[PDB]
C-alpha cells in the first residue's frame, strides 16, 4: 500500500469507533443522521532524505457534520479525534509525525438548516 | 383552488448562545394542521459540499391568511423552510425548500 | 358491473382507492339509470360497459371534477365536456 | 378478436398488459356491438377489424381516457374527439 | 398486395417490421372492402393501390392511432382526421 | 411516364432512390386512372404532366405521407391538404 | 415560350439548373394547355405570359411542391394554394 | 410604358437590373392586355400607370412571386394576395 | 400516454467502507420489469476530464407508483441514474442520466 | 421530409498508441453513401487559439437507421464530426459540426 | 425580397511576411457591384481598449450564389468583414461586421 | 527526440504491460472499461548547468481511473506505477532521477458513477 | 387603476458630516398620505452578508404626478427606498424596495 | 408617430490635450430645435463607484434626418450622450443614456 491508503484506514479504524457514520461522500439514496464524519484520502509527497531512505509530507483531511444546537459537543468530537490521531500514528509500512494541526469552522446555510463544519486538517511528516 | 392537502405550520423560536453550557437550544411552537394545496412532490438531486441529497422546491397555499407567526411546514411528512410568502387580497401563497 | 373489473382495466393492484372508485361506479351507475326510458327500472346489460367506461373517465379526472383544463410546472390536462357524449347517441337509438 | 391480433399490432411481445388489453378488447366489443340495430346478436366479421383498431388507439389513450390533451414533463398528446368515428359511416351506410 | 411492394415504397430493406406490416396491410383490405357496395366480395383491382397507400399512411401513424397530434422536444407531428378520406369519394364516385 | 423526366425535375443524379421513386410512380398511375370516367382505360396524354407534378409532391412528402405537419430538430413542414385537388378541376372539367 | 426568358426574369446567369427549368416550363405549358377549351390545339399567344410567370412561381417553390409551409433555423417560407388561381378566371373570361 | 418611368419611381440609377425589369414590364403589359375585352388592342394610356404600378409591385416582389410570407435572417415580408386587384374595379367598371 | 417499453428498476445498496480489506463493495437490489414510456434515445458528447463520452439525458413516465426503493434503471440496455423522480396523483415520472 | 443529398458515413477507428514508433496512426472505416435530409450551409466565424476558422455546424436526418457504427459524415465535400445523434422511431437526426 | 442597394465585395489576399523589409503588405482583389438587400445602419458604440467607436453588425442578401472567393464588403460607404455566410437553394445571406 | 518524448515513451512501455487500457485521452467512440491510465506529456526546463552539459527538470503525469468498490486494489495500481518509475528512469539519450513524487487522490461523480482520480506527478531533474 | 392604498411619501435629507462630533445626523421630511396602488406584499429570503432577512421588491402607481422631492415611501407599515420612477403623461410608477 | 417633444442635438467637439497649459477645453456646438418622439422618463439607480446617481436609459424618434454631425442631445431638461443611431429609409431613431 502507499502511506496514503495506509493512514487512511486508519483514520477509519479510528473515527469508524466512535458511533457516529463515517463517510467519503454521501450518495443520493443512503440517509445519514447528524452528526458525521467526512474523511478524504490523504495527499503525499515524497522525497529522497538520507542516503538510506525517502521521507515526506503526507496531509489528512477529516470534516464534521452537525446542526448548531450544541456546540459544546460537536467541539468534544473535534478534540476526540485530534486526540486519537496525534502526536504519532504507527502502522505496518509507515510512521506519522504531527507536523501541525489547523481546526477551521463555519456555519453553513446550504441546507436550509443551520449547520457546523469543521475541518481539521493534520500534517504529517512521514518516515 | 381545491384545498385538499393538510398542512402543520412551525415556528422555530431562535434562543440566544449560551456560553456557560456552549448550548443555543431552539424550541418549536407548532400549530393546528391548515387546509392547502400544493404541488405535485419533486425528489431532485441537490449536490452539497459532503454529497447528493434529495431535495424538494415547492409552493403550498391557503385560503386568506394565519394570524401567527410561522418559519416552517411540515406537509406529506417532509418539513419544509419558507423561503417567500406571497399575500394576496383572498389567498396566500408559500416558497417552501426541504430542509436537508 | 364489479368494481373488480374497473380495477382491472385501469391497472390499479392494490386496495388504496377502493372507497373513491366504489362511489364513482355508485355515481355512473345511478345516472346512466337517469339517462333511460321512465319505464326501465335496470339498466340494459347491453349499455353494462358505459358504466365501466365513464368510471375510468371520471377515475382520470379525479381533482379536475369541474374544471375544462388544470396545469402545474409542466404537467397539464384538458378534458373533455360531457362524459356520456359519446353514449347519449347510443342510449337513443337503441329506444328509438 | 383474438388478443394475439392486437398484441401484434402494438408490437408487444411479452405478457405484462394482458389484463388491460383484456379489457379493453371486451370493452370494444361491448361497444361496437351496442351501435348494431337491436336484431343484431353478434358483429359481423366483416366488421371484425374495427375492434382491433378501437383496442389500438384505447390502448395508446390509456391514462387519458376523458381527456383532449396531455402533457408530461414534455411528451405532449392530443387526441380525436371520437375512436368509432370512422366506423359510423361504414356501419349506418351497410345497415340502411 | 404484397408486403414487398409496402416495404418498397416505404424504403424498409430489413425484416425488423414484418409483424406489423402484415397486420395493418390486413387491417387496410378489410377496411376497404368495408366500404364497397354490400354485394361485391372482391375488392376491385382498379383500386388495389388504396390498401398500399393507407398502409403507409399507417406506418407512419404508428404510436399516433388516436392521436390527432404528438410532440417531444423537438419532434412533433400533427396528423390528418382520416385516412380514407380521400378516397370515399373515389369509390363512391366509381359506384354511382 | 418515364422516371427519368420525374428524376430531371427533382434534380436528382444517381440510382439511390428509383425503386421508392418507381411505387411512388406507379401509385400516382393508379390513382388518376381511378379519377377517370369508367368507359376510359388509360390515361390520355393531356393529362401525363400531373403524373410527374405529383409524384413529387409525394417525393417531398415521403415519410410524411398522412401528416398535416412534420418538425424534426428544427426543420418544420406543412403539407396542402390533398395532392390531386388542383387536378380535380380539369378532369371534371374536361369529361363533363 | 423560350427558355431564355425565363432565364432573364429570374436573373440566371448560369446553366446549372436548365435540366429542371425545362421540365418546368414543360409541365407549365402541359398544364396551361389542359385548361384550354377541349378544342383548342395550341395555347393562345395572348396567354403565352402565364408560361412564364408560373414557371417562376414554380422555380421558387424547388423543394416544396407539395408543402404550405417550410422554415429552418430562421429562413422560412409559405406559399399560396394554386399556381393558376389568377389566371383561371382570366382563361374562362375570355373563352366565355 | 417606357423602363425610365418605373426606374425613377423606384429610385434606381444604374443599369444592373434592367434584363429583369424589362422582362417584368412586358409581362405586366401582357397580363393587363389579357384582362381587357377580346376586342381591345392595346391598353388604352388611360390605363398605362397600371403597368408601372405593377412592374414597381413586382420589383419588389422579386423572388417571392408564389410566396404568401417570406422571412430570411430577421427580415419579414408578407404580400398582397393579387397584384391587378385594385385595378380589377376600375377595368370592368370602364367597359361595363 | 402509450405505456410501450419496459424498463428494470434497481436499487444499488451503498455499504460501509471496510478499513481492514480496503472494500466497500455495495449489493444491487434488482426488480421485475415495469411498463414504461420514456423519450427518444440521444447519444450526446459529453466531455469529461479523461476526453469524450456518449451521454444520454432522459426522462421516463410509468403510470401510478412504485412500493419500493429504487436508484438506478435499465432501460434500452442503458443503465441510468435517477437524477430526479417528480410524484403526480396518477402517474410518476423519472428525469433519468446514463452512468458513464 | 425530402432526403435529396446524399451522405457518405465514415468511422475513425482509434488505433493503441506505439512507443516504440512513436505513432498512432487510426484508420477510416468508410460507408457507402445514404440518402438525407441536411440544414442550409453556414461559414462561421469560429476563433481558436490559432486564430479565425470557417466552422459549420449543422445537423442531418436520414429515413428509419444504419445498422453500423458510425463517428464522421462526409457531405458537400466538408467533413464532419457526429456531435450527438437523435433515435425516433421511423427517424434519425444526427446532429454534426465541421473537424478543422 | 427588394434588392435595390448596391455591395462591392472584396478579397483581402493574405501576403506571407518577408523577415528581410518586415512587411507583410496584403492585396485586394475587388469585384463588380452586385445587386443585394441589406438592414437598415446602426451606428452602435463599442468599447475598445483605446475606447468608443461606431460599429455596425448587420446582415446582407442576395439572390443566387457568386462563383468567387470573398472576405469583405463595401456597401452605403462602409466596410465590413463577412463573419458567417448562409447558403439557401436560391439566395445567399451574409452576416457582416464593419472594420474599425 | 526531445527528453519528453522518451521519457513519455518509456513511461508508456511501463504501463502498457499491467494490461489495463493506456490513453492520452479519450475519443468519443472508444470503449474504455476501467480501471485506466491517462499519462500525459512531460514539460521540461532546460538550463546550462556545467561547462559541458544542461541540466533540467523534467515533469511527469500519469493519472489513475477507477470505479471506488475496491480501493485496495487502485492503490495496487498507483503503488506499482511509483515502483516502476523510480528512483531512476534511463533511456537512449538521457537520464532522469526521482526529485519528488506528490500523490493525490479525488473522488468523482461527474459521471453519475463515483469513481476514484489519482493523480501521480513525479518531478525528474534530467541530465 | 383601482388606487385604493394609502402611501407616505418621505425625504431623508442627507446631513454633512461634522468631523468635530463625528455625526452626520440626516433629517425626514414627511408628506401627507397619498392614494396608490401596490403590488401584493412578498416576504422573500434575501441573503445579506450576516444572514437571512425578509425582503420586499414591489411597485407602486399614483395618479398624475407629486410636485415635491422624495426618496423612500411607508405603506402597510413598511418602509421602501425609491429605485426607479417612471413618468407617464398621466400616471407615475415607482419602483420600490424595502430597507432591511 | 406623434412628434411632440422638442429636442436640442448637439456636438461636443474633442480638442487637442495642451501640454502648456494642462488643458483639452472642449468646444460644444449646438443646433435650433427638432420636433422629435421620446419614451416615458425613467430615473433609475446606477450604482457607481462612489455612489448611487440617477440614471435614464432611452430612445428618441425623429422624421427622416439630419445633416449634421451630433454626439449629444438636451431634451425634458437632461442631457444624454447617444450610443447608438439607427437610419431607416424615412425616420431615425437614437439610443440615448443621460450623462451623469
Amino acid at each position: 500500500m502507499t502511506p496514503n491508503l495506509q493512514l487512511y484506514n486508519k483514520a477509519y479504524e479510528t473515527l469508524q469507533g466512535y458511533g457516529f457514520p463515517v463517510i467519503s461522500r454521501k450518495e443520493m439514496q443512503q440517509e445519514i443522521p447528524y452528526p458525521f464524519f467526512v474523511i478524504k484520502m490523504p495527499e503525499s509527497n515524497r522525497s529522497k532524505y538520507t542516503f538510506d531512505s525517502y521521507s515526506g509530507d503526507t496531509n489528512l483531511v477529516i470534516d464534521i457534520w452537525s446542526v448548531s444546537d450544541d456546540l459544546g459537543h460537536h467541539d468534544g468530537l473535534v478534540k476526540r479525534c485530534i486526540d486519537d490521531l496525534t502526536p504519532s500514528v504507527k502502522t505496518n509500512d509507515y510512521d506519522f509525525e504531527e507536523d501541525d494541526t489547523n481546526i477551521t469552522q463555519l456555519v453553513d446555510d446550504t441546507t436550509n438548516q443551520e449547520l457546523l463544519h469543521t475541518s481539521i486538517t493534520i500534517s504529517y511528516k512521514t518516515f | 383552488m381545491r384545498y385538499e392537502d393538510r398542512v402543520i405550520f412551525q415556528l422555530e423560536q431562535v434562543a440566544t448562545y449560551n456560553p456557560k453550557t456552549s448550548k443555543k437550544e431552539n424550541t418549536l411552537i407548532t400549530y393546528d394542521a391548515i387546509p392547502c394545496n400544493i404541488n405535485p412532490i419533486s425528489r431532485a438531486r441537490k449536490q452539497l459540499e459532503f454529497g447528493d441529497v434529495k431535495n424538494d422546491v415547492s409552493v403550498l397555499r391557503i385560503k386568506e391568511s394565519i394570524s401567527y407567526p410561522v418559519s416552517h411546514v411540515l406537509v406529506n411528512g417532509i418539513r419544509y423552510k419558507i423561503v417567500d410568502t406571497r399575500i394576496y387580497r383572498h389567498e396566500t401563497s408559500y416558497y417552501i425548500e426541504e430542509v436537508n | 358491473t364489479t368494481l373488480a373489473d374497473v380495477k382491472k382495466r385501469i391497472g390499479l393492484k392494490d386496495e388504496k382507492q377502493d372507497e373513491q372508485l366504489e362511489e364513482i361506479i355508485k355515481s355512473c351507475e345511478s345516472q346512466l339509470l337517469s339517462m333511460l326510458p321512465i319505464e326501465v327500472e335496470q339498466i340494459p346489460e347491453r349499455f353494462s360497459y358505459m358504466i365501466k367506461e365513464v368510471a375510468v373517465k371520471r377515475y382520470n379526472r379525479i381533482g379536475a371534477e369541474g374544471m375544462t383544463s388544470e396545469a402545474v410546472d409542466g404537467r397539464s390536462n384538458a378534458y373533455e365536456l360531457n362524459d356520456f357524449k359519446e353514449y347519449e347517441a347510443i342510449i337513443d337509438n337503441y329506444f328509438n
